[PDB]
């Protein structure tokens, strides 16, 4: 009934990185899958979502030119690719499943991304 | 022949030479309101030839990448002749309809349309918090069109026009439970639907309640080879049947 | 992809004629009309006319009824436009667009445009 | 003055009912009103078409 | 003081009992009835109406109108298969969400015959012949036209009448079958094959489409009402 | 409600074509399997008794539950009555456009003990009150309000440990049937709200502890159950595919028509 | 965007006391507020999914209030399992905006 | 013939505020579209049939209007939408363009 994410990842500035969030306990193609960013000195921040049935994605305006959301029905995971990484893009990224209209009931455990050299 | 009709209403006539039967409602024919079922006490007006006649709407083009169209039709005839003028001066009104959708092509074209008339079609909004505005739900005598993609949630007041959910959050193949016909270009040429008055009250205000919705959805897309005619239009004519009005006031 | 490739820039004399072309590719050519508009150097856009490539039927604006002639060529997917009796007001740029049906199919507008061809009269 | 509503649901005996309240919204559910009219959804068609005949003549 | 004796089952709330209860608003005058068209008396006349089935579930056609379109072409090899699915009307994801399969998911048992109508939505100058088969279980799914002609089949000749009905019969050991997928109450397979080719003239597209419809016969019946597995909730809708 | 039984069929060679029809007419085929193959005579004893509109709908379903706490001023619950906050009864009632039924209310009230600090808390049985306020009546703003006199508002008192309380409500409506869908507005200017919320004016339901708060707090929960009786239904309607999002409207996020398989020939 | 602001960012009280966290919106969000709790190991869970409606499995110490623009969250008896970070979230306008954190600690 | 009168001709706005850009017609119009032309290139097909954003248009832009009055709206004016916006009608009358409301940052 839980959501399971990947491990901590480290990339060079200018490179790319790909997370995952494997869903279990429910039917994966029924609910959208949202992604939230938390920089350690600030609060939570919404990025976007993907409809797993129709592969339709919608993004925030700040995160549109960098992030790329995708999914697959077979293994029932949801990926997220960050591109052109800077030092600002070092945070903890969660996956959440949204129920009803504005409520995230189930969250992931979060992956830590650090951008250094 | 079983493939010819002729429908006469007022000073207008519709002739067809390839057709299926006509579908009448839920089995019942449009009639007037009886004394057992009435509630309003003043006398209704019944013009019955100035309003009960065939009004033809705007034509739309069936393109190859088309998804569908819809009309509401107490609202589509709100500017049509003396039917639209009786709607303005009166507070109540009730009516049944007959709808004749017509689309012809040759023996070398292919395609299939579902012509369904649904009652009380609440459409859904793209933003999950609001309801759509009036101009997104209906235009007068002009079609509002479905899409083969999904409208984003950044659109505040817009109808969710993903065609496979029919705008109502439902299965589009299950829309054959309402009175419907098909226009198969292989066999058919037109579709005719006779609808009675369906509501939960004996009369209603015709400007803040659309109690019907006509949907035309291409289940099999239009296709032809190079050389054939690329322009195929779809035309809808609607005639009111047994219309009456109560509550005469100023013009609004 | 859908792309409307237009001709190149060219200079004419006052009173002379010019022939601009608009080659379209990536789609079935005779399914959509081809619209011709103009744009001056500091003014707004103005409509000239269109041509239906399936039967060669043209429909003109009243201001350009004698000075524009639209033809089509289905064998190479090219739509031409011949201009006649050019004056000093033809220091403009001409665009070609694509839309299907006049207003039966006006839901999409003219959704694929050309590059623009700049003509002028000079010495 | 209790009604012999007799026929019970059996496979292929009677039971007794008395109404105690003065309103008809107080009674039990109907549960035994078996009526069917499927032809208004499956044959909503003006000209009656016979099954063995061709539909388009 | 009449001597009584209370039995087990007293002061319990069973959610499917039939008792009388006192009215909260006495002598309330209800609104008189009206004649509204389209009165439904039984759920088995909703399930007897045709609805289009999505045979083309192919991982990007389900969020499209291409789920309902069965592709048919002018071939060059004989006896090719068109489609095929098991006859599980409430457990197989082809017939699961139709107007008949949505009613079966409120019940546990089902029994009766099933209609399958096929409409040829091609050009008017196209011909063709098909074989619409149904194989009872015990062997596998048929893999040839020769294996599938040995069961219940009909041969469809396309023409002026654009539709053909394959009526699968009730062949079962028990009187009822389970709506959920059970191996003891398996029902068989429905397949389609080319009998002859689709022959078209010049300047006609060689690729056509077929729509399929499903309904129930006049001996269909359901039993043991339950809750559907399709709707779900986490918090209150507000 | 016995179903029809099959008749014995013979080999045919004729010009009659029961299998060939035209689906473009909007009419479903009335064929039986004795027209397309050779059958035997069976006699069916099966019934369509459990699929009636009365048997499908007349079961109790939970529609809400509200909480309220003893040791608090303004500790009392309220609920504006509707049938659109739960997933299961909403989908059953929305297979039809218009409905007309009587109701049968049932309440299930429980309690729990809250962390006080006194030694030897010992409380008697609790008495509860559930008052119904029709639209326009005066509402309570606290627990010891004057509005709980119930001179004309119907209420019910109930002590813990007994059978659950139960009333019966007639067809209360302004119109001739309950409407599950409404394609229209409140105002004539076609501004403001839109949908089924324009017709929902059923009232409010209030809940409180009648007892005083003695020595430890008590948190009570009341569950509400609806049961339609004497049901009439008109204009059937396709069942809901997408999940519900809100209460007042039919908003949804789109979803595929079924789940997918790997082929068209795969079984 | 609707900016949610929690002006505290740190709060301290003893065990067994009543704490109050307040979140303020930019414009009217019309009772569409949610409260989340982030434990010190990183896990987030939903507490109150409206102005005042508790999610299932949440202890009854938690309580929500507010209307219009200003809202509140109350823990009427602070325990050791309630030392965490609390965020507010509006569900009225695209996109979803979360408030800043508010961390709890012990008074002495 | 239907003429389309746009207003204002010059709209100046600080980056990060909400602007409105209206158009009026002589009579009713079947379809109304919006285009954006930056100086030096061809006009791009933007918002079409008064609501539908084209592929690649940011979510800050919306369109509305019905009957005679139509309008285009930007919620937060970014620095890169400084262009001129034309408005075209597709009715039973031949064809018209608006007049080009120009936008320059303040
Ligand atoms: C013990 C006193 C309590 C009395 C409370 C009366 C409750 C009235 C309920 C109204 C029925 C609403 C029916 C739902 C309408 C629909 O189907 O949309």
């Amino acid at each position: 009934v839980q959501l399971q994410q990947s491990a901590a990842e480290l990339a060079r500035p200018g490179a790319s990185v790909k997370m995952s969030c494997k869903a279990s306990g429910y039917t994966f193609t029924t609910y959208t899958m949202h992604w939230v960013k938390q920089r350690p000195g600030q609060g939570l921040e919404w990025i976007g979502y993907i409809n797993p049935s129709s592969r339709y994605t919608e993004y925030n305006q700040k995160f549109k030119d960098k992030t790329t959301l995708t999914a697959d029905k077979s293994s029932s995971t949801a990926y997220m690719q960050l591109s052109s990484l800077t030092f600002e893009d070092s945070a903890v990224y969660y996956c959440a499943r949204r129920s009803e209209a504005d409520r995230f009931v189930y969250w992931g455990q979060g992956t830590l991304v650090t951008v250094s050299a | 022949s079983d493939r010819v009709r002729s429908i006469t209403l007022g000073n207008s006539t519709i002739t067809t030479q390839e057709c299926a039967n006509v579908v009448v409602g839920y089995g019942v024919w449009p009639e007037y309101l009886k004394d057992n079922e009435a509630t309003a006490e003043d006398q209704p007006t019944q013009p019955d030839v100035a309003t009960c006649r065939f009004y033809t709407l705007e034509s739309v083009q069936w393109m190859k990448n088309s998804a569908g169209w819809w009309w509401k039709l107490p609202d589509a005839l709100s500017q049509m002749g003396l039917f639209g003028q009786n709607m303005q001066y009166h507070y109540l009104g009730r009516t049944g309809y007959t709808i004749h959708v017509q689309c012809n092509a040759s023996k070398f074209h292919q395609g299939c349309l579902l012509v369904v008339c649904v009652p009380e079609a609440e459409m859904g909004c793209s933003n999950l918090n609001n309801t759509p505005e009036f101009s997104e739900l209906s235009g007068g005598d002009s079609a509002r069109m479905f899409t083969d993609t999904q409208v984003g949630e950044s659109n505040a007041k817009k109808v969710q026009t993903a065609v496979w959910n029919a705008g109502m959050g439902v299965g589009v193949g299950n829309l054959t439970i309402f009175p419907h016909q098909w226009i198969n270009l292989r066999t058919n040429n037109s579709a005719t639907l006779v609808m009675p008055y369906i509501n939960s009250v004996p009369m209603d205000n015709m400007f803040r309640h659309n109690n019907l919705t006509l949907m035309i959805i291409p289940f099999v897309p239009l296709n032809y080879s190079e050389g054939s005619s690329p322009y195929v239009p779809i035309t809808v004519t609607i005639a009111p049947m047994c219309a009456e009005y109560n509550g005469l006031r100023l013009a609004s | 992809e859908i792309q409307l490739q237009q001709s190149g820039p060219e200079l004419v004399k006052p009173g002379a004629s010019v022939k601009v072309s608009c080659k379209a590719s990536g789609y079935s050519f005779t399914d959509y009309n081809i619209y011709w508009v103009k744009q001056s150097h500091g003014k707004s856009l103005e409509w000239i006319g269109y041509v239906d490539p399936y039967n060669g039927n043209t429909n003109y604006n009243q201001k350009f009824k004698g000075k524009a002639t639209l033809t089509v060529d289905k064998s190479s997917s090219t739509a031409f436009m011949h201009l006649n009796s050019l004056t000093s007001e033809v220091s403009t740029v001409y665009y070609c667009a694509r839309g299907g049906g006049y207003y039966g199919g006006g839901y999409y507008g003219m959704d694929y445009w050309g590059q623009g061809t700049s003509v002028t009269v000079s010495s | 003055m209790g009604a012999q509503v007799s026929t019970q649901k059996t496979g292929a005996i009677h039971y007794t009912n008395i109404n105690y309240y003065k309103d008809a919204a107080s009674n039990s559910a109907n549960r035994q009103d078996f009526t069917q009219d499927p032809g208004k959804f499956t044959e909503p068609v003006k000209d009656i078409m016979v099954k063995t005949m061709p539909a388009l003549n | 003081g009449l001597p009584v004796m209370t039995t087990p089952g007293s002061t319990q709330f069973l959610t499917s009992d039939d008792f009388q209860s006192p009215s909260a608003m006495p002598q309330f005058d209800v609104t008189p009835e009206m004649q509204i068209p389209g009165r439904v008396n039984n759920l088995m006349e909703i399930a007897e109406v045709d609805s289009v089935v999505p045979v083309n579930n192919t991982e990007d056609n389900v969020s499209s109108l291409k789920a309902y379109q069965i592709p048919v072409q002018s071939n060059s090899d004989n006896g090719k298969q068109v489609f095929g699915f098991p006859l599980q009307p409430g457990a197989n994801n082809v017939l699961n969400r139709t107007l008949l399969g949505e009613i079966l998911n409120y019940y546990t048992h089902w029994s009766g015959s099933i209609k399958l109508t096929f409409m040829f939505c091609g050009s008017a100058m196209a011909t063709g012949k098909f074989l619409l088969a149904y194989s009872p279980p015990g062997a596998g799914v048929p893999k040839n036209r020769k294996d599938a002609m040995l069961g219940t089949h009909v041969i469809w000749d396309v023409g002026l009448q654009s539709s053909c009905v394959l009526c699968v019969p009730w062949i079962s050991q028990t009187h009822y079958r389970y709506v959920v997928e059970d191996e003891y109450t398996a029902a068989g397979y429905v397949t389609c094959w080319y009998q002859t080719n689709i022959v078209v003239p010049a300047d006609v597209q060689s690729s056509c489409d077929i729509l399929c419809f499903v309904s129930a016969c006049n001996d269909f019946s359901v039993r043991m009402l339950k809750d559907t597995p399709f709707i779900r909730q986490d918090t209150f809708y507000q | 409600a016995r179903v029809a039984d099959t008749i014995s069929s013979r080999p045919t060679n004729s010009e009659s074509i029961p299998a060939l029809t035209a689906a473009e007419t909007g009419h479903t085929s009335q064929v039986v399997p004795s027209d397309t193959m050779q059958t035997r005579h069976v006699k069916n004893y099966h019934s369509r008794s459990e699929s009636s509109i009365e048997n499908f709908l007349c079961r109790s379903a939970c529609v809400y539950y509200a909480t309220y706490t003893n040791n608090s001023k303004k500790g009392f619950a309220e609920w504006v009555i509707n049938t659109r906050q739960v997933a299961q009864l909403r989908r059953k009632l929305e297979l039809f456009t218009y409905l007309r039924f009587d109701l049968e209310l049932t309440f299930v009230i429980t309690s729990a003990q809250q962390p006080s600090t006194a030694s030897s808390v010992d409380a008697p049985v609790q008495t509860h009150q559930i008052m119904y306020v029709p639209p326009g009546g005066p509402v309570p703003t606290k627990v010891k309000d004057y509005a709980w006199q119930t001179s004309t508002n119907p209420s019910v008192f109930w002590t813990e440990g007994n059978a659950p309380p139960r009333m019966s409500i007639p067809f209360i409506s302004i119109g001739n049937a309950y409407s599950c869908f409404y394609d229209g507005w409140t105002q004539f200017s076609r501004n403001g709200v839109y949908g089924i919320n324009t017709l929902n004016n059923m009232g409010t339901l209030y809940m409180r502890h009648v007892n005083e708060a003695g020595q430890g707090p008590i948190k009570s929960t009341v569950r509400i159950y609806f049961k339609p009786k004497h049901v009439k239904a008109w204009v059937p309607r396709p069942p809901r595919l997408c999940q519900y999002e809100k209460q007042k409207n039919v908003n949804f996020s789109p979803i595929g028509v079924t789940t997918s398989r790997t082929d068209i020939i795969t079984t | 965007d609707i900016q949610m602001t929690q002006t505290k960012s740190s709060l301290s009280a003893s065990l067994g006391d009543r704490v109050t966290i307040s979140c303020r919106a930019s414009q009217d969000i019309s009772n569409y507020l949610n409260w989340y709790q982030q434990k010190p190991d990183g896990s987030v869970k939903l507490l109150i999914y409206y102005t005042s409606t508790l999610h299932s499995g949440v202890p009854s110490r938690f309580s929500g209030s507010g209307s219009g623009t200003d809202y509140s969250l109350t823990i009427n008896s602070l325990e050791q399992e309630d030392i965490a970070t609390y965020f507010c979230q509006q569900g009225n306008t695209f996109p979803f905006t979360f408030g800043g954190g508010t961390k709890l600690e012990i008074r002495r | 013939q239907i003429v389309l009168s746009q207003s204002p001709a010059i709209l100046s706005a600080s980056p990060g505020e909400k602007v409105t850009m209206t158009c009026r017609a002589s009579s009713s119009v079947s379809y109304l579209h919006w285009y954006q032309q930056k100086p030096g290139s061809s006009p791009k097909p933007w918002i079409s049939a008064t609501s539908n954003l084209a592929s690649g248009v940011p979510a800050r832009f919306s369109g509305s209007g019905s009957g005679t009055s139509y309008s285009l709206t930007i919620s937060r004016v970014e620095a890169e939408d400084a262009a001129t916006y034309y408005c075209q009608q597709w009715s039973s009358n031949p064809l018209s363009f608006g007049g080009g409301t120009k936008l320059e940052l303040k």
